[PDB]
């Protein structure tokens, strides 16, 4: 339709923003513990999928918790300590989150450049309708 | 349903409980 | 001499179809690529210009042939 | 009459595009006020109803925020660009149609 | 008749628009994985053919998946990991996609300029008298 | 068919119509003058 | 219905400028021991409102 | 019914022009609820109507002169 | 004189737009003069009075300033843009009316 | 009244006293 380009770019921007927000939240909760109701904090990731309308935009179905084992730290003085006196610290890969943020920023800038070019082309298109 | 669509009713207000009630 | 009637009906149908396509595109449903509508609009405008030029030429000829002096 | 009927659809599309532009401007200007819900209108249904005040409905939130605001900047910007381009196209179509109607009188 | 230029240029504009759309979709889904039903996304390209009906405009025959090697990332900590813990990543070249986008934009602008020129010439022919 | 061709055909028709009308008018004016004169 | 866009955008600009001024004032007086009268300095901040005569521009209610 | 029809046509044309003028006057004074695109479109429609009217007048007067300049 | 009045409404609207533009330019130029008071006029009431020697009002300040300067920047810039657009709109309306009056005499 | 509106009489002078007497 020559106008689904805007939809594709907007979906890409929204997905990149979601992924960046997830990475930022993980970085903020890198060294947290004992969230609400006492359950240990676990990191989360996002999964990108394409919308087969062929070629289509990107979407994020749901946020998936990481299955990597939590860090078990010996500290009996914490009420969260089990019979072995261990507390469950969250699994956060700082380098992984930095790389994810870098990738999200680069994809966002590429998509905004594509939007700029297509907007210029579409503005120039209407000059022939007169 | 899908974010960014049109709905006839507002979403419930957001809250961030520090501790569960 | 209904051939001019047929031609004007055909060009009117063409421009009406172009208008219908433009309305369908502005309705916000995906069937148009923003290029076919503009091309059809240009073609309809050109056909209408040809028709009005033909009308002017024909009425001038009728005026001349009526201006005879027997 | 006939002249008004030939242009009613394009004029109403232009007017609805202007109103939706105003709605988008308002809900992008209120991007920081907590407790403010995003607003927009269903363009196709509105246009069909008007061709046969203005009804507006809330937008589905994208991500939660503690303050309560539910406006997404990139989505609003894309919608703004789309509506602006479609308004420009409608204006061009109306201008061409009026130019042809004027030209038919010579 | 000089009128078939409109058809030729319209076909060219449609082909360039489709090429641009495919390139933009590839750029958007460059980092995407695990498409619907589990099959990883594959980069798509278009094919241009001549719509002979001698010489004529350009149409798009179909869309074909590129046969470039498919990238792999070693991440056992993911349900999509294969027997060797590899998640499949699509073979998308960002530089190639951007160059395709720019070339498509330039060709689209050139074709619309051709359309305007032909429109002006035909109006001149109309006002010959 | 070609737009230039149809425009040229219209021009040809107009020119021929003008020629025929002028010739007929000249001839009928001459005949009327002959009839009027004794 | 297109001349209200200027009003909405101007209201947004004014509200953002006021918020920036308040932030700058807080940063400047981050370490002010006392004011004129003698009471210690206290941080200030604006309170936005919806400037609907229905939605419209943003409007600062008070500080 | 000829003069009545002509006066009705003139009445409609003048009424449309007056409506366009009053709408523009209401807009330029700051009254809300009037759209710039709407007033421009209305003014263009009024101009088109006036052009059609003057074309009809020219055709009619030319026909009258042609039909009453002949000699019986 | 009927032509005089019919064009006079728009001519006076344009004249008042020009005066307001001049005042806006003046308070832009003097935007950094201490002890200055922002000045403006009420277009609607002024036009009504002229239709039926110009008084100007002090703009309400928005933020305090020690140097005694009350002329804001953003509000008056938006006012400048709006006034320029409305001046152009009045100009094109007057031009269209004059051309419509003229072409009848052809 | 509201900031940015128009009013008949000018704003009062602004002062910044270092210490209130």
């Amino acid at each position: 339709a020559l106008l689904n380009i805007f939809d594709i770019a907007g979906s890409a921007l929204a997905a990149q923003s979601k992924r960046l927000n997830v990475a930022a939240s993980n970085l903020a909760n890198a060294d947290s513990v004992t969230g609400p109701d006492g359950q240990p904090y676990r990191a989360k990731q996002v999964v990108f999928q394409v919308d087969a309308a062929a070629t289509g935009g990107v979407k994020v179905a749901s946020v998936i918790e990481s299955q990597a084992p939590e860090k078990l730290v010996y500290e009996p003085g914490n009420p969260l300590a089990d019979a072995n006196g261990y507390v469950k610290m969250p699994n956060v890969d700082v380098v992984g989150e930095m790389v994810n943020t870098m990738s999200a920023s680069r994809s966002y800038q590429a998509n905004i450049e594509v939007l700029n070019t297509v907007k210029s082309m579409m503005l120039k298109t209407l000059t022939l309708g007169q | 349903g899908v974010p960014g669509a049109l709905s006839n009713q507002p979403a419930p207000p957001n809250e961030a409980p520090i501790a569960t009630p | 001499a209904g051939q001019l009637h047929a031609a004007l009906d055909r060009i009117s149908d063409r421009q009406a179809a172009a208008r219908v396509q433009a309305e369908k595109f502005t309705l916000g449903e995906p069937g148009i690529a923003l290029n076919d509508v503009m091309a059809d609009m240009q073609k309809a405008s050109v056909s209408m210009q040809m028709g009005i030029q033909v009308r002017n030429k024909l009425v001038a000829a009728y005026q001349e042939v009526m201006s005879m002096q027997v | 009459d006939r002249l008004d009927a030939a242009l009613r659809f394009q004029q109403e599309a232009l007017n609805l595009r202007a109103q939706r532009q105003e709605i988008l401007a308002a809900n992008i200007a209120n991007a920081d006020t907590p407790g403010y819900q995003a607003r927009d209108i269903d363009f196709a249904s509105e246009l069909k109803k008007v061709m046969v005040a203005v009804d507006l409905l809330y937008r589905v939130p994208d991500q939660p925020s503690l303050d309560g605001n539910t406006v997404d900047m990139d989505r609003e910007r894309t919608q703004f660009a789309d509506n602006s381009l479609k308004y420009q196209m409608g204006l061009t179509v109306l201008g061409s149609q009026l130019k042809g109607m004027m030209n038919v009188l010579q």
